[PDB]
């Protein structure tokens, strides 16, 4: 189950000058009060959603300040993950910022909201604070980058409820009494980002802390050939295995999904299933205690037959984008509605605004402009509706059909009820800046392959790393030697 | 007829070198002298059979005690002269049984005490001489001061050689003051089944009323005294969710109770003529004001107004007026700011010599800042904080004669306590405290003491020093985890509430001890 294994986010904090400055302009001060975050951060990640956030790199800016940092969160999110992405060449689940400078908004923090496991979207930013603070801001800023939201259908009406009285949920807006616990809603919304084939890349465990080792902590660090989650834990995975830390002859494994009492998993017997069809399901290899790192198929793979294709493990259709935006008992409208909307170029359906002014959508761009849905409810499940809903009925030979769409607001420049980047509208087609593309303007690759015209070989799955993972009788880096 | 020991003539006797008082004296005998005398300790009733005497002196003797009742059969008895000695103490009823005697002198023996009304019964008096005498100055030598202001008879002055502090002073010169001689002490009258947070006191037809805000299973708790056969009693409840802070108002004789929560929290009540019921008036929106700490109430120039200190960066700070029906919204302050606290304080902003109502809020990471009163257009204009400590969560204010001073508290570090002076606020003295979640001074009859909580260790009580101008380690309480403190006044009756939060909380009462 993918909700069960312990997941750990490999995350990389750099601290900005003023940050710097107010931490007496000395690196081992900066350094231990990050630490002391993630650490408090990670106190309440522990209990909440099963999941360690592990620190492995830090780079604090002694010298200057690198880029212009903003009053606005977002565009000091943006400029960012700029200097992550043409810098920043540590490998890391996740990167976030520690500024010292105070942000002119409502929000603490800001990050991409289900951007876990990517190179542009992967970040955070956050601002300064006393110690549980910034606990809270950091824990927040990774629950957005995590898939969690505040907002909701369930939670507007009172159905998702944070019970916690006397002080708020972490989602919530924070005050001086702290939050410690998530409400249910927000695990279950883990959980279904997970479901789709969401963080991927979470499933690293750490073998390497950047903080010296330390005995019964849970991680298996040099020095020591086997770790437990405490003495006391230990005695339900490990404890026939483990002792001060040290394996006995007869077992080199102390616990894990790919050890059974000492012993290693058989090689190719399966630790994970595939979460959908854009994951791979991965074996033990028979090497290691945790199970193989996790791996999806690469993008430009098709999900849900031809309605989709695969990006970071997840599936994008305008059906799970409409159920992702206006909720579960939300569905796509047929495509009549948007064949017809996009002509007339109304308010209602429309491809795209330049200033002020609707463009006349062609024909193959339909379904890559105005995003609609039948039953659509008053308010967005997420962001905020600009504007007012859209409602257009069509009939056909006597079917009524009420096609409704809507403009919902997370960033300036991000406006949900657009076809999302990526989105097929037709076979090998994709929808980008809300036009029919071909695939071969993604510049898309394909692991190495033996077999002509053949991903793989077409004996195996090409992997987002870019790496075969052949089928049965098949082994190689092409798959093309063959093993009966 | 005479002794050996002793040269005497018809009248007089002159003995030295005596080892024991002879009781046998020739009738004709009217002074008797005693001069370094071989004597332990006077007799204990001694002198009888000997009633011709009226003059008696004695000289360079050794003294250990002189006990009562020394002197009784001397009904002639006039002048009485023991100087120059070494003595130690002597007790009270000694110069009783002389209701003839008229002279008296102590002098010059290098006594260090006397008891209380040693004076008594010598209503004949008229020269009394104490001088020469190292005197250290404690609530003996205070009955001292109250007996020689009130004795009709001529005393010589005399003067203080302890303690150190107070040299070469006129015991004639002293007054009340500098002389604490009462004692005072705080013990647990009481102790509540409750947890508790906040208190505050109201008084309604003579009746005090105390209300509680009880946080976790969320009572509004009202209180009275029962004045019969017992000290407290719960007489009414206020049920909500998640009560931070209680905090009655009464405008013209009308009772209204602020209550305040962190989900639908703002609420006001009225209570009901009849049967005592307290009926909510008004809910202010949940929407600007969240997750609040600290209310207090505040009337300026005629004006009601109330001020929530709203802990989320969200929500504001806000003060609202009242006018005939309810509250409503007046002004807000410091946007997107963790405020951890909020007082009201009336100070002298120089040149102006009247007082000028200031309002001091404490923030999270942030300084606390102090706003002026602005009468031309009814808002607080001038905003200063108070540099040179940070982390400030709560600060209160006392006043001592004319000047005003504040006690701000800090949780790990210095809590301090700051004059105001004519521009801003200067250190008076630094005061270490562990897990201090309130300093509360607190005014009981012209007594300042400053209470400093801690969830850790001890709750130390402080003492207000006059002389000193600062404040003196007083008492220790053993509290739980202290929030508030508050002063209680029944008819001639004092009291003081201890807030508990992991703990129940405590009652003590106020006791005033004559030494
Ligand atoms: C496991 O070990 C074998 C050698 O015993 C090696 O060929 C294989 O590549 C290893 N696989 C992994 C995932 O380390
Ligand atoms: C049309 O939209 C409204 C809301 O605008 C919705 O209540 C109704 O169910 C829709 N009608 C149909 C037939 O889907
Ligand atoms: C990616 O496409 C761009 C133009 O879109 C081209 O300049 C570049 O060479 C391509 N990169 C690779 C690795 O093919
Ligand atoms: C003398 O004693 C009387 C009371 O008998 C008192 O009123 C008066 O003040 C005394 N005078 C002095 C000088 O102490
Ligand atoms: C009032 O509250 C107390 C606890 O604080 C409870 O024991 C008592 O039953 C309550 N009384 C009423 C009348 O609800
Ligand atoms: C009050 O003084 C502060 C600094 O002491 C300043 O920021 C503010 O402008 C002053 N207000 C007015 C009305 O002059
Ligand atoms: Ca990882
Ligand atoms: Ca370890
Ligand atoms: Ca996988
Ligand atoms: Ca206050």
């Amino acid at each position: 189950n993918v909700e069960e294994e312990t997941k750990y986010i490999e995350l990389m904090i750099v601290n900005d000058h003023l940050m710097f400055k107010k931490h007496r302009l000395s690196v081992v001060h900066t350094n231990t009060y990050a630490k002391s975050v993630v650490n408090m951060a990670d106190l309440i990640y522990k209990d909440q959603l099963k999941t360690r956030i592990v620190l492995v790199a830090m780079e604090t800016w002694a010298t200057d300040n690198k880029f212009a940092i903003s009053e606005n969160p977002l565009i000091t999110l943006r400029e960012f993950m700029k200097y992550r992405r043409d810098f920043i060449k540590e490998k890391s689940d996740a990167v976030h910022l520690f500024s010292g400078s105070q942000f002119e908004s409502s929000r603490s923090g800001a990050a991409y909201i289900g951007g876990i496991c990517s190179l542009l979207k992967g970040g955070g930013v956050n601002e300064f604070g006393k110690t549980d603070l910034m606990a809270v801001t950091l824990a927040q800023s990774l629950a957005h980058n995590i898939g969690i939201i505040s907002d909701k259908r369930k939670l507007a009406s009172g159905e998702c409820k944070c019970e916690d009285t006397w002080s708020g949920c972490i989602m919530g807006d924070t005050g001086y009494y702290l939050p410690k616990k998530f409400t249910q809603c927000n695990i279950e919304e883990y959980h279904d980002f997970l479901n789709s084939g969401g963080g991927a890349c979470l499933f690293n465990k750490p073998s390497k802390l950047l903080d010296p080792p330390e005995c019964g902590n849970g991680f298996i660090e040099t020095g020591e050939e086997c770790d437990c989650g405490t003495p006391a834990e230990c005695v339900l995975e490990g404890a026939e295995c483990c002792k001060k830390c040290t394996l006995t002859q007869d077992s080199q494994c102390s616990d894990g999904l790919c050890c059974k009492k000492c012993k290693f998993q058989p090689m190719g017997t399966v630790c994970r299933e595939a979460v959908n069809d854009c994951d791979i399901r991965e074996t033990c290899s028979g090497n290691s205690s945790q199970c193989a790192p996790n791996i999806h198929k690469m993008d430009g793979y098709s999900c849900d037959g031809v309605q989709g294709i695969c990006f970071g493990g997840r599936c994008k259709t305008r059906d799970r984008q409409c159920k992702y935006i206006w909720g579960q008992k939300v569905t796509a409208s047929d495509k009549y509605c948007y064949e017809k909307l996009n002509i007339e170029g109304t308010e209602k359906g429309n491809c795209g605004k330049d200033k002020d002014t609707w463009i006349q959508c062609n024909k193959r761009d339909v379904l890559c402009g105005y995003l609609l849905c039948t039953n659509i409810g008053n308010i967005p499940r997420l962001g905020e509706l600009d504007g007012e809903i859209t409602s257009t009925l069509v009939v056909q030979q006597g079917r009524t059909l009420n096609c409704s769409g809507g403009h919902v607001k997370l960033e300036e420049d991000v406006d949900l009820g657009y076809v999302e980047d990526g989105t097929p509208c037709g076979p090998q087609m994709m929808c980008l800046e809300h036009r029919c593309l071909p695939v071969a303007s993604f510049n898309f690759s394909t692991c190495l392959s033996s077999k002509e015209g053949t991903i793989c070989s077409g004996n195996g799955v090409c992997s987002n790393e870019l790496k075969c993972v052949c089928n049965r009788h098949w082994i190689g880096s092409d798959c093309n030697t063959y093993f009966p | 007829k005479c002794p050996a020991v002793c040269t005497c003539t018809k009248d007089n006797a002159l003995c030295e070198n005596a080892r024991s008082i002879p009781r046998t004296v020739p009738p004709d005998v009217i002074s008797l002298s005693f001069v370094r005398s071989g004597f332990t300790e006077i007799s204990e009733g001694s002198f009888l059979f000997t009633p011709s005497l009226q003059l008696l002196l004695f000289t360079s003797n050794s003294f250990d005690v002189i006990s009562d009742d020394a002197f009784i059969g001397l009904p002639h008895l006039e002048y009485l002269f023991i100087e120059n000695n070494n003595i130690k103490s002597i007790s009270r009823h000694t110069f009783r049984g002389l209701k003839s005697l008229i002279h008296l002198s102590l002098a010059n023996n290098n006594l260090q005490t006397l008891p209380k009304d040693i004076f008594k019964g010598l209503d004949s008096l008229t020269n009394v001489d104490l001088r020469g005498n190292s005197f250290n100055c404690d609530c003996k030598l205070k009955w001292l001061v109250e007996w020689l202001g009130h004795t009709n008879a001529t005393v010589e002055d005399i003067y203080c050689e302890g303690p150190p502090e107070y040299k070469k002073r006129k015991i004639n010169s002293l007054s009340s003051k500098d002389f604490d001689c009462i004692i005072t002490e705080f013990a647990k009258s009481q102790d509540l089944p409750y947890q508790s947070l906040s208190i505050d006191t109201f008084s309604y037809l003579n009746d005090e009323y105390v209300v509680i805000a009880q946080p976790f299973t969320g009572k509004c708790i009202f209180l009275e005294w029962d004045h019969v056969e017992k000290t407290f009693r719960n007489y009414d409840n206020i049920t909500g969710t998640s009560t931070v802070v209680c905090k009655p108002i009464v405008i013209e004789t009308q009772l209204y109770v602020i209550v305040a929560q962190l989900f639908g929290g703002s609420h006001i009540y009225k209570r009901d003529s009849f049967a005592n019921k307290f009926i909510k008036i008004q809910d202010i929106e949940i929407l600007k004001i969240r997750k609040p700490n600290d209310i207090e109430t505040f009337k300026i120039e005629n004006n009601w107004y109330f001020v929530v200190a709203d802990s989320s960066k969200a929500g504001f700070t806000t003060i609202y007026k009242w006018n005939g029906n309810g509250f409503y919204s007046h002004q807000s302050l410091h946007a997107w700011y963790r405020d951890t606290d909020v007082e009201y304080l009336e100070i002298v902003r120089t040149p102006q010599t009247l007082r000028t109502p200031h309002l001091i809020l404490s923030s999270s990471s942030q300084r606390p800042v102090i706003y002026q009163w602005n009468k031309a257009t009814q808002l607080f204009t001038n905003q200063t904080d108070i540099p040179n400590m940070e982390d400030v969560y709560a600060v209160k204010h006392f006043s001592v004669k004319g000047d005003v001073y504040i006690c701000l508290t800090r949780f790990i570090g210095d809590s301090k306590v700051m004059k105001w002076g004519g521009s801003s606020f200067q250190d008076i003295q630094r005061m270490p405290s562990r897990g201090s979640m309130v300093f509360q001074p607190l005014q009981i009859n012209n007594y300042q003491y400053a209470i400093l909580g801690s969830d850790y260790s001890f709750t130390q009580v402080y003492n207000w020093d006059a002389e000193k101008a600062k404040f003196v380690k007083f008492q220790e309480l053993n509290v739980q985890a202290p929030r508030s403190f508050t002063h209680v006044s029944i008819n001639k009756r004092n009291f003081l509430f201890a807030s508990s939060f992991k703990g129940n909380t405590q009652i003590y009462k106020h006791v005033i001890v004559d030494l």
